[PDB]
């Protein structure tokens, strides 16, 4: 086996890490590519995704040739840090995990003719600054953007290994979402100039349909049961003052819950969303109900209901009946085919 | 209402430089990708350019080294430098501004679209 | 005085970038896990953690030593000089050996050259559940152990004792779940970068009913009850009707917003979500039924009475059928 | 004292435990218990601040000098062999290292050695709540050497072995300390048997918080329904809205009872009496339902018997609930 | 092979533990801020959170190379074997530097001896706010950029680039607030150890009143408004006008209890606290009035509609006036 | 400025920072100093409160006495791990930072005479033990003790640099307390005897006094108000019996919920806040409102009101109008006056 030891400290003997392969000859050319192990959840609350990758990069280093009984060397992974490695980081990542358990996560290969072969598992907190006006009819493309910290193109390029549209790879059944549908993604390359110089940036964005049904049960079904409910006092008598203004009441302190709730995971945003919307004209429906029976009520004469003269069928009740429950099927028919 | 107004354009002689601007109202594009759009004669759009939010800028490859674009994030507006110019690239310029749906490339993933300005090279 | 030298020995010329048997067959890597505590199976996080204790067992010819008839026990720091296999867990998101007095490893060696490695980890490995039966719900929740760079070239895993590998299980005690078995499971991945040995702990575990028997399937039986005395008020009693309705359908919208403050936000109905809508249909219906019997009286006056006998009977009657079907199906 | 030191770690290998290979190392542990914690009843877990002590001898540190003891900072900590003692029921533990590490290392001449340092520790405590909140824990920590089996670590306890504090300045707000024991036992693991030292902590939950949060405010809404049975029975929007909005409160009240607990699947006494007086609020609405239901269409006098009957009942229930939960 | 003999030259003989003209004139240090994100934006724990690209520009003759027409970016390891500004954030409560996949850092020399440093920073600086306007109210949150053992007479601090030394504020966008200006100062501040460089970069933020409406100001009017209905019911309806007014009085109470749970415990008044205690004063007062009109017919009668038809323009017209005095001091 | 670098290496060349300056000969003393920069919050769930400071050490150490051009020696903080420092923790502290941006926040300074100035920037977290019996008008005086480790007092002794009240000083705008007033600290210092021998401590009582005006305005001001309410009953006829009955079931509603989220704020301690007997008797008031009502019903004759006999209106009702608002008036003067 000392074989393999006098390989690996001829390749380390005079060997500075410090600098990148080929400096001051020629562009050290890496190549990416990432397999996706789970796309964790979305938060819309921080505007934030997690995702789970084996982060995949090659290079060739000159100094690393070598010859030997093997042609590849599967190196513990210790070896990484003492040669030259990218220095990769993620432009839109906000607090990452390299895992290390048991083990740092890292495998190194190299190959006789010096090319390396340098994967390692990461968990990316990524930010998907999200446009919430459709909410929660939405669609995002959260980015997932990389590239050199301290190498300028003119040093460090990157590239996809294969085509680009197959170098980004999730598993099949590694999604971690709860109320969002991975439709798809589209993998890109660019460039950025900052104060220190001009990088490649090595862009994928992800495609991400948000799932309707969680609202549509907790908070678009109790609207709709609360408007239907307004509107059942108008097939009540007149003269029951007392209960039908308990359904007014009860049914705007109901839509005021549903209110004020329904914003609670989502970030404070200025403008209002599809949501708000039908919230806010749920809340119409349910206090016009009540200004109704007011109206009702003020044109009622006599105290005591039909077992002498009695009170008649108010025509606005008659007619709230029908135009009450029409209208609302017309703004639900305008608003699911204008989002949907 | 969000409008989009191209500036620029016009004649210009083969090889010579043109800036093309565009200038957004009506909503603030800051968190949006603004890019440029062509379309020649008898032809489909073709993708030009985009710029993030980020500050990355994407390009077609039969512009990649010749157009650049930037943008005035305090005044809303996205700017497309305009060198090397041939008469092959005489077509209409569009902005456009969204939030890249399947593609910063793809046409279809922008909401927002200038009226168009005219761009021609006489040789 | 000897025992030192022998060690030093070992050590001497001790290539720690090289697995054992390098350029030659794969290493044989067994393993078994004692497991202290399983806490925290969070709904809401989607994981679970799992406190173990997780035992490496390989051969590594350059650690034969002669002379000592003892197993020899190092100082753990002894590990960071010594190969040991790359093993990771790919559901793990969060995870630590612990480091109190100590950091919680063991070096043993053995003459013959075997290593035994030990950890005490803590990890939150993910679990996506299936909601669609909750909270009558099972849930399978694995750990996957593999080697993250060597192939099935380099390493081999099995589980050391076959199904006795793991132990623990039995002595683990969930407050909401019972864990019905446990499996061990060995198989090879592939990947883009080669072939990976993998072993599979995973656990079933059958929820608990009795804690949602008291929180929320009984007030909304109780409350879908008292929905039916309005139906032997006089019909005269509009505002006792009407009041006594409509708090019936606030109490259902007050337990199921208690519930589902503590759930994550799936797109789907749940058992329980199947169980609070049909008892609100019958409270709603209820109430209903009032407004049918004061409109054919005051709307149609100028049988009300037949009405509520009628609701009388087919409400609880229905809600009872209503229990029989939902229990069987799910119980 | 430099050349003390320099000398008795030449030639020293701190990777061996002292007379490995001739007999167990035994190691004297003594515990300063600074604080107990909170006690998380969801977690299943309390906290503890102790300082912790341990002696054992080490013959390759004895020394010839006028001094007796060296009295050694933190520095030292890492070039001897320490006791690789860890915490077997210890979810979390940390060391202190503001502003140096919390380590202390005396070395006496005759090789005795004296490692102390502190450690916060969150110890897992598995509760039994039945009878909550009227319940009683041991609450254990036990610590053993992770690798080092009987046969090469032996712990004993010295003679003053746990000591604690004040208790005044204790974190144990819904729980009073009322004892401590000490035991010492032998596991057996896949990978021997270990010598496992465990301490045990009594706690014993007070109620003061649980009263004022859950059985005065149940108990007024019990008697805010016995309200009903002194008004006028024709006052049917009066006696209905009383009866289903004490209701209402019931189920609130019985959800905030149970957010402090794990989500365990049996009955604790605080769900006993929470149920029992769901009950109670339950039978008064159909009380009034049966009145008036038989007086619109002796029976008649039934709310003169619910106003004795429901308020001796919910006595006579408070009388068997607490007599069984706190003497039997 | 020359690039490798210049850098070891370069650090054969260099002293860590000695700053650039160590027994000499201060180091002047340039610093410039590429700022990334801001985020977190919180009154509850009273900060915010920062991430940048921070930057600093110094010369170290010790580190002059010749023959190299480049500028040598090296790996971000060679940092620790340099000499580095001991700049910290005064205000700074939780930071780190991002290390994924790396340690985020850069050092790029420059032949004639300059040092650019770069670090990727996430940084939770404290910002007090008064929030006695709330949620019309202005912040100004700041970063405290100060050297820790160096005075003025050893390390300089400017920002590099005047002005024009912060950029990417123009392109952030919070969603809560909007940012109106940011300025740099730089100042000497003097402890009991001596004077210390101190570079500000301080922000003014302008919180986003939409939210708020639909939030609390909106349902808080629209049951204002509906507490007027009793003003038209009849006086003998007390079991009606009762109703609606509690309901009213209980409403309220929601609204200020969701909005109370959102918001740190301050002890002073703020001016959403003071519209919706207008509020439930005018909700308070209806239902006093009908009190009023109850006991003048009830218990004095042994005008009943004047003081209910008084009430039908009173009540709107005070309350519109409130809301004029209160969006003009606000506003 | 090779002669710093000889100086620094002759320093070190020897050195045993194993042990103590002037072991066996003389106790090393240590003078501290505090600079508060912030008084950071005050939690009451865990009874601690945040404080980042300023640790000032000083000492003399005859080993690193030097000759040269500079007096002082203001070097870099990674010098301080080479030499002795002190061993200073805090014995009531529970989770203490040492700041590491953008470098170890430490300073060490040696003069030419071998005494040494050792810096440091953290943020301490110590346990505040409360007596909550006062809450919200309560008063606390919480404590910082620290120490030495390892070293009793016949090694190592701490001493305050100045007098000990100007040895300990807090930032004019540093406060980072909601509900509490900085009122002044008291300065000392004592002998703690263990198990391992006496050690000195040095000891500094901040005191705290809380803000009521939260509470005031969150819990009190609804207690008053509900109780007003309960009040306005009294009021309305008699033969109102649906109007009134809803008075007295709300207010005791509203102030069990308010009873409930009084605690919030505090940890689940068993005794009685003194907030907790203004709810209590709140509370009594507003549930003696409605027995009041059921006594007037009971002796209520006629289910009509007035417009053939008629009820009288009643006597409770007419000395509840006087009594109850009285009485609570009487209790609000006697509650305020106990506690402020
Ligand atoms: C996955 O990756 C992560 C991230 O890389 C890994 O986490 C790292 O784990 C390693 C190994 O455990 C740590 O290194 C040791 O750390 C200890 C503890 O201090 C560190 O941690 C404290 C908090 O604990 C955290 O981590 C522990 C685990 O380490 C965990 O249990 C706990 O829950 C918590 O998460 C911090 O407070 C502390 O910071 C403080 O100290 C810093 C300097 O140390 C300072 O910069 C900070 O500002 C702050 O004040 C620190 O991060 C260290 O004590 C230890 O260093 C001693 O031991 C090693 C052993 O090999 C030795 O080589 C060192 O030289 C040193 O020993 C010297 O000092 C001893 C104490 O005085 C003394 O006893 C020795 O004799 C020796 O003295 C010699 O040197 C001195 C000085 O030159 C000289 O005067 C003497 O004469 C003599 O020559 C190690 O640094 C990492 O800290 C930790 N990093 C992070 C970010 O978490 C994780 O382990 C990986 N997982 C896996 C599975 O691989
Ligand atoms: C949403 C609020 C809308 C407010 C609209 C307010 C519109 C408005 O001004 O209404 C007044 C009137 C009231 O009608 P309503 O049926 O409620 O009241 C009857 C009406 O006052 C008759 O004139 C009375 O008869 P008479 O002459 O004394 O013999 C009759 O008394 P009696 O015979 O029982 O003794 C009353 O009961 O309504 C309309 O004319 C239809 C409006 C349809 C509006 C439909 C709107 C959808
Ligand atoms: C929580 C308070 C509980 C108080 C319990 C107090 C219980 C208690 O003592 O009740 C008796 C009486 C009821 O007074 P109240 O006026 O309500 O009842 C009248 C009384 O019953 C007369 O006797 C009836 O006339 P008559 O004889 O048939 O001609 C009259 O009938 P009518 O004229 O309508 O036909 C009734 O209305 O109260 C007091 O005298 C003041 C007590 C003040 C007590 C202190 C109040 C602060
Ligand atoms: C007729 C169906 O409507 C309802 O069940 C309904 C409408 N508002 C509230 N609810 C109930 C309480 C519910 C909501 C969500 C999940 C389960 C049950
Ligand atoms: C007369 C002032 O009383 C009130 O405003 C009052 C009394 N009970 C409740 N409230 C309201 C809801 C409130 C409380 C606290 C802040 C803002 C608004
Ligand atoms: C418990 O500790 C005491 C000393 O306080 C000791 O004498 C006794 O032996 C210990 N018990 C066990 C079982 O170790
Ligand atoms: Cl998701
Ligand atoms: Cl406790
Ligand atoms: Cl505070």
């Amino acid at each position: 086996t000392t074989v393999f030891t006098r390989i690996l400290d001829r390749l380390l003997d005079g060997y500075d890490n410090r600098l990148r392969p080929g400096l001051g000859e020629r562009v050290t050319e890496v190549k990416t590519d990432i397999f996706v192990t789970s796309f964790g959840p979305v938060s819309d609350h921080d505007m934030e995704y997690t995702i789970d990758v084996f982060f995949r990069q090659s290079w060739k280093d000159e100094r690393l040739k070598f010859k030997g009984p093997m042609t590849v060397l599967r190196l513990n992974n210790l070896m990484a840090s003492k040669i030259w490695t990218p220095d990769t980081f993620f432009h839109n990542g906000k607090k990452s995990v390299a895992h290390n358990m048991t083990m740092p996560n890292k495998l190194l290969r190299i190959t006789e003719d010096g090319t390396l072969l340098y994967t390692m598992r990461l968990t990316v907190r990524a930010e998907c600054p999200m446009h919430l006006e459709d909410f929660p009819m939405d669609a995002h493309a959260c980015p997932l953007k990389f590239g050199s910290y301290a190498y300028t193109r003119a040093e460090v390029v990157y590239e996809w290994t294969r085509e680009p549209a197959r170098s980004v790879v999730v598993a099949e059944d590694g999604s971690r979402l709860n109320q969002y549908d991975l439709l798809g993604q589209t993998v890109d390359s660019g460039i950025v100039q900052s104060s220190t110089g001009e990088y490649v940036v090595m862009t994928t964005h992800f495609h991400l349909k948000r799932k309707i049904g969680y609202f549509v049960i907790q908070t678009y079904l109790p609207c709709i049961m609360t408007v239907i409910l307004s509107q059942v006092s108008f097939w009540l008598n007149r003269e029951s003052v007392p209960a039908r203004t308990v359904f007014g009441v009860t049914t705007v302190l109901t839509m005021t819950t549903l209110s004020i709730s329904a914003r609670n995971s989502l970030p404070k945003v200025a403008y209002a969303t599809a949501m708000d919307w039908f919230i806010a004209v749920c809340y119409a429906f349910v206090f016009s109900a009540l200004i109704e029976f007011a109206t009702v009520n003020y044109f009622t004469k006599r105290g005591y209901a039909w077992d002498k003269t009695f009170n008649s069928v108010s025509k606005i009740d008659r007619l709230s009946r029908i135009a009450f429950p029409l209208l609302f099927g017309i703004f639900n028919l305008v608003y699911w085919a204008t989002y949907l | 209402q969000v409008q989009l107004q191209e500036s620029g354009g016009g004649l210009v002689q083969k090889y010579g430089s043109l800036r093309v601007s565009c200038a957004a109202s009506g909503r603030t594009f800051t968190t949006y990708i603004m890019a440029w759009f062509r379309q020649a004669p008898g032809k489909e759009r073709e993708f030009l350019a985009a710029m993030d939010q980020g500050r990355i800028q994407y390009y077609g490859d039969s512009v990649r080294g010749r157009f650049t674009i930037s943008r005035d994030y305090a005044k809303n507006s996205v700017d497309l430098q305009l060198d090397g110019l041939r008469p092959e690239d005489t077509a209409v310029y569009y902005c456009a501004a969204g939030a890249g749906f399947w593609g910063l490339r793809t046409a279809s993933s922008y909401h927002y679209w200038g009226q168009g300005t005219q761009v021609t090279v006489s040789s | 005085s000897f025992v030192k030298e022998t060690v030093d020995k070992l050590l001497k010329g001790y290539d720690i970038r090289l697995r054992p048997d390098f350029g030659g067959p794969p290493v044989c890597v067994g393993m078994n896990i004692d497991i202290a505590s399983i806490d925290m199976v969070s709904e809401v996080n989607m994981d679970y953690t799992l406190t173990m204790y997780f035992q490496q067992y390989w051969r590594d010819k350059r650690l034969a030593y002669s002379g000592i008839p003892l197993n020899l026990t190092l100082d753990n720091r002894v590990a960071d000089q010594l190969w040991v296999p790359d093993t990771y867990f790919l559901n793990d998101k969060k995870s630590f050996v612990h480091g109190v007095t100590v950091k919680n490893r063991m070096i043993r060696l053995h003459p013959d050259g075997t290593v035994l490695y030990g950890l005490r980890i803590t990890t939150t490995a993910a679990c996506m559940m299936d909601l669609r039966r909750y909270p009558l719900d099972e849930q399978n929740c694995t750990l996957e152990i593999e080697s993250y760079g060597y192939t099935t070239d380099d390493i081999e895993f099995y589980w050391r004792g076959g199904d006795k590998a793991v132990t623990g299980v039995e002595r683990i005690e969930l407050p909401q779940f019972s864990i019905v078995e446990h499996r061990l499971v060995s198989r090879n991945v592939v990947f883009a970068t080669g072939a990976y040995p993998r072993l599979s702990l995973s656990f079933r575990l059958k929820r608990n009913i009795g804690y949602f028997i008291l929180q929320t399937y009984m007030p909304s039986i109780l409350i879908t009850i008292l929905s039916w005395v309005s139906f032997w008020i006089n019909y005269d009693a509009s505002a006792a009707r009407v009041a006594l309705g409509i708090t019936t359908v606030l109490t259902m919208t007050t337990i199921n917003t208690h519930l589902r403050e503590t759930l994550p936000k799936i797109p789907y109905v749940k058992a329980i979500d199947m169980y609070l809508m049909g008892c609100f249909v019958f409270v709603f219906l209820a109430l209903l039924e009032y407004a049918f019997v004061n409109y054919i009286f005051f709307g149609r006056g100028p049988d009300v009475n037949a009405i509520d006998r009628w609701s009388r009977i087919v409400f609880p009657f229905t809600f009872s059928l209503f229990n029989l079907v939902y229990w069987l199906y799910y119980v | 004292v430099t050349v003390i030191l320099n000398n008795l770690l030449e030639g020293y290998d701190n990777k061996l435990r002292p007379d490995i290979g001739v007999k167990p190392t035994l190691i004297h542990t003594d515990m300063y218990v600074n604080s107990i914690g909170p006690v998380n009843a969801i977690n299943m877990e309390y906290t503890i601040d102790i300082f912790f002590a341990q002696t054992w001898y080490d013959r390759r540190l004895k020394f010839n000098s006028t001094i007796k003891v060296l009295r050694l900072n933190s520095n030292m900590v890492g070039k001897i062999w320490i006791p690789d003692t860890f915490f077997r029921n210890s979810k979390k533990a940390d060391a202190h290292w503001i502003t140096t590490p919390n380590r202390m290392l005396r070395i006496w001449n005759d090789g005795r050695v004296l490692y102390t340092l502190r450690l916060t520790i969150d110890a897992e405590c598995q509760l039994q709540l039945h009878n909550f909140p009227m319940d009683e824990h041991s609450c254990p920590l036990e610590f053993s050497s992770y690798g080092y089996p009987r046969e090469e670590i032996v712990y004993q306890w010295k003679r003053s072995s746990v000591e604690v504090g004040d208790t005044r300045s204790w974190r144990l707000y819904q729980f009073s300390f009322v004892g401590l024991r000490n035991t010492t036992e032998v596991v057996k693991t896949t990978s021997g048997d270990y010598v496992v030292m465990s301490v045990y902590f009594d706690l014993s939950r007070r109620m003061g918080y649980f009263t004022i949060q859950t059985y005065i405010p149940c108990t007024l809404i019990v008697v805010l329904s016995w309200v009903s049975f002194w008004i006028n029975k024709d006052a049917v929007p009066a006696r209905t809205s009383l009866g289903i909005t004490t209701v209402l409160t019931m189920t609130t009240l019985s959800t905030i009872a149970r957010k402090s607990l794990p989500k365990v699947s049996y009955v604790t006494a605080m769900d006993l009496f929470v149920s029992v007086c769901f009950i109670f609020v339950f039978s008064a609405l159909v009380e009034y339902g049966t009145l008036h239901y038989f007086v619109s269409n002796r029976i008649a006098k039934m709310d003169s018997y619910a106003r004795i009957f429901f308020p001796t009942a919910f006595c006579l229930f408070n009388l068997v609930y607490w007599v069984s939960y706190l003497y039997l």
